[PDB]
């Protein structure tokens, strides 16, 4: 949302066609440095690379080395390779590397609904302890003659005169029964109340832990170039898995990975910048979360030929906008202000109830 | 009798079963912090900042919605929310048991993290865009020559390479983060276990009332019938006189207040320091304590007439 | 045949007991508009001016 | 120092001449760019709980 065709942009002429973070921090930019201003698209539509044969820059990086633009507003990678060849300012945002995923929260019965509420240690003790009532019981009343009664105990056991011994047993084991089924029906009533699910968990680390849940970049980028060339032990071992993945684990495009990650069920994971990432968390379906924090440390500047006027004056003016929280707030307003999804907000909404058939069928298997 | 306390226990362990799952649906309900937006929607947990520093300047200053409200609170937040130095501040998180957090620089925070007994942790992302960077003399000859020498050394991976060394490696702990993945998130074996115990010790119980029962078999009390009825009569000739001196005992509740009050249902009593004891002997005690509670007249003393019924039948009962 | 259906009506009874109680429970969760600041807080009721 | 107008610290020992260069936390702000010069960021970070 850096730089977008307005409505009506058709009714519009001039700088009032275009509308985002970048047209907004151009104008800011302008005002703190005293000069007017024509805000013009790239010809090719790239950013800045160096082809290796022709040695040509092209995108804005081109376009500002060969005097075509005077100053370069927008999402540009600060990198040693444009470094050289014209100026940065500081970072007027930090970014790096992150994880997308499916839309949190789902379902599933599997009578593993049911041993969850009791925990599989507990319906095992109680296991226990059931066949260590039937053979106490057992031994309160040849070899057959004990089958008959082990089958008897059973079925004394298979829950529902006056020995005194056994009648105590009968009565104790009944307590005991009596507040586990409590227990069982009061945690099962606050399962229905809160009813929280939460998901896996945020950590590169936890992509090359497992591999249960596929995991890929663009085919094309710095990126994918990132995991190659990193010598990081998990980034390592991250890379080797996707590099001989099979199916291709890399997309065309941004927009078939996020697809990719809406139409696997969560069984896809998606790796890209985490600005445009936190973007697509805003946008519907709002099926798409960033997990943990950024693999890298990266930042977009603006960018100013080499040994330029416009230099120090633009220089001092990013650091001045984002000490005066304005930075911020820019963001603030195309990503969550103008977005449309909502997370903190879906917790906050007290409401939801309604019986379904999961949980009650496992126990009909 | 069978039904009436039938419909006795079922309301109980009703009770029981009701009360029990308010405490788990709570008990869910509980959910930790993790943005800053949390600490401003809620009071219970206080927080703050350095008294001075960036830090604490920066929320003044900040025309930020949140950060606005956040100001506020800890700008007139009785005590003070702030501390002196940093490590005050991490003293005051790892001694408020989760009632303090304490706002600082993710670089420090983060190594913090890493050191023992490894109880803090950072949560959520950060407020704000910082950045630390190498200072050279305006106008210098390093200048250039360092600037790209940090950009090639982070491109190398060889910065994020040297931080991990330090902060996360050095450690160290290194397994207090082993620990706190936050697996585990569901009931316990520990409440039902209790339940486990005391029905393998009723289980032994009947082991030993079986051989017992036989062992008794065998011999077969006639003796008892001569020496019970006087045994009996004797222990209830105990109970009763027992249960008259409980009922005097010129203690039924002390209600601690340094001072000490202790009272039974005839005096009230106080022992002031130190050790003195006054008595105002009053005898039973139904006063003016607008009770009622919404009948009429019974109680207090209603315990008294219970108590005088229980030792006048006892009297004719011991005589009979 | 007689305790494992015991068992499965158990478990049933069990969870319409829970269930019942959430429904209540929730039921009391709702809360409605008090003032301005509630406007502000929930977006489920949309509202405007002239 | 507001009175004084003198730098103190590292960015001191700069804009005095008592050093050539620095290299420890030091935060990249506005108020310290007019004076000194700062490379790109080595380590980025920012306020957290
Ligand atoms: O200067 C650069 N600025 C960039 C800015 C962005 C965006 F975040 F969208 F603004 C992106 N995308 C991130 C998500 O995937 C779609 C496009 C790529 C950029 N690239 C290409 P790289 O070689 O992969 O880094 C640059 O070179
Ligand atoms: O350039 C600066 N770099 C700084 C670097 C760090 C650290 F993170 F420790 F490296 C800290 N601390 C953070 C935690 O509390 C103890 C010291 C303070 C710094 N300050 C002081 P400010 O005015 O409070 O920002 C600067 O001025």
């Amino acid at each position: 949302p850096y730089v977008m065709m307005k409505k009506n942009h058709e009714m519009l002429e001039g700088n009032e066609r275009y509308e985002g973070y970048c047209v907004d921090l151009a104008a800011e930019i302008a005002k703190h440095c005293g000069f007017k201003y024509k805000l013009t698209i790239v010809g090719d539509g790239k950013y800045g690379a160096r082809d290796a044969d022709t040695k040509i820059w092209n995108g804005m990086v081109g376009e500002l080395v060969y005097g075509k633009a005077d100053i370069a507003i927008a999402p540009l990678t600060i990198t040693l390779v444009r470094e050289e060849v014209i100026d940065f300012s500081k970072p007027f945002m930090s970014l790096g590397i992150s994880i997308m995923i499916k839309k949190p929260q789902k379902s599933k019965p599997g009578v593993f609904s049911f041993l969850d509420p009791l925990a599989y240690e507990i319906w095992m003790c109680i296991v226990f302890a059931y066949i260590g009532v039937s053979v106490v019981l057992f031994l309160v009343s040849t070899n057959e003659f004990g089958i008959f009664n082990s089958l008897w105990f059973s079925l004394g056991a298979f829950m529902q005169p006056r020995s005194l011994s056994g009648r105590i047993v009968g009565g104790v084991w009944w307590f005991f029964t009596l507040i586990i089924i409590s227990s069982y029906t009061a945690n099962l009533a606050a399962f229905l109340t809160v009813e929280r699910m939460v998901s896996p968990i945020e950590s590169a680390e936890d992509l090359s832990k497992q591999t249960e849940i596929a995991y890929g970049t663009l085919d094309s980028g710095s990126t994918k170039e990132f995991f190659r060339r990193s010598k990081i032990a998990v980034f390592d071992k991250m890379w080797t898995y996707m590099r001989s993945a099979e199916p291709s684990v890399f997309v065309r495009t941004t927009a078939e990975g996020v697809a990719r990650v809406r139409k696997s069920k969560g069984k896809y994971a998606y790796l890209l910048e985490s600005t445009m990432n936190e973007y697509i968390e805003q946008r519907k379906p709002c099926d798409t979360m960033k997990v943990g924090g950024n693999l890298d440390s990266k930042g977009y500047g603006i960018a100013t030929p080499k040994g330029s006027s416009l230099g120090t004056p633009v220089n001092l003016a990013v650091l001045k906008l984002s000490e005066q929280g304005l930075l911020d707030k820019l963001k603030n307003k195309w990503w969550y202000d103008k977005g449309e999804c909502g997370a903190k907000d879906s917790g906050s909404k007290e409401k939801t109830s309604a019986l379904s058939l999961s949980n009650v069928a496992g126990v009909f298997y | 009798v069978g039904g009436v306390w039938w419909f006795f226990t079922l309301i109980i362990i009703s009770s029981y079963t009701a009360n029990l799952a308010a405490f788990l649906t709570v008990e869910r309900m509980v959910s930790p912090i993790e943005s800053a937006e949390d600490l401003s929607k809620q009071t219970e947990i206080a927080y703050g900042t350095l008294d001075s520093g960036s830090t604490k300047e920066f929320f003044r200053r900040s025309k930020i919605a949140v950060f606005d409200k956040m100001w506020t609170y800890m700008r007139s937040a009785e005590p003070s929310v702030f501390v002196r130095t940093t490590a005050e501040g991490v003293a005051r998180v790892r001694k408020s048991k989760g009632k303090y957090a304490y706002l600082l620089e993710s670089t420090m925070n983060e190594y913090i993290e890493q050191r023992k007994p490894c109880d803090t942790m950072k949560v959520g992302g950060n407020l704000d865009s910082k950045g630390y960077g190498i200072a050279t003399p305006k106008g210098s000859s390093l200048g250039t020559p360092v600037n790209l020498a940090v950009l090639k050394l982070s491109e190398q991976g060889l910065l994020d390479k040297l931080k991990n060394k330090w902060w996360y490696d050095k450690g160290e702990c290194g397994a207090k983060d082993s620990g706190s993945k936050e697996k585990t998130s569901a009931l316990s074996l520990s409440n039902v276990a209790g339940v486990f115990y005391i029905l393998v010790g009723g289980l032994g119980l009947a082991m030993l009332v079986a051989l017992i029962e036989f062992c008794y078999k065998s011999r077969a009390g006639l003796f008892d019938r001569g020496v019970q009825m006087l045994l009996t009569t004797v222990g209830a000739f105990a109970a009763f006189s027992l249960m008259t001196i409980a009922v005097g005992t010129d203690y039924w509740l002390y209600s601690r207040g340094v001072v000490m009050t202790h009272s039974g249902l005839w005096r009230t009593c106080c022992l002031e320091g130190n050790f003195k004891g006054l008595c105002k002997q009053i005898d039973h005690f139904p006063e003016d304590a607008d009770y009622e509670a919404d009948t009429a007249e019974y109680f207090l003393r209603a315990v008294r007439a219970s108590s005088i019924f229980p030792i006048l039948s006892v009297i004719l009962l011991f005589m009979g």
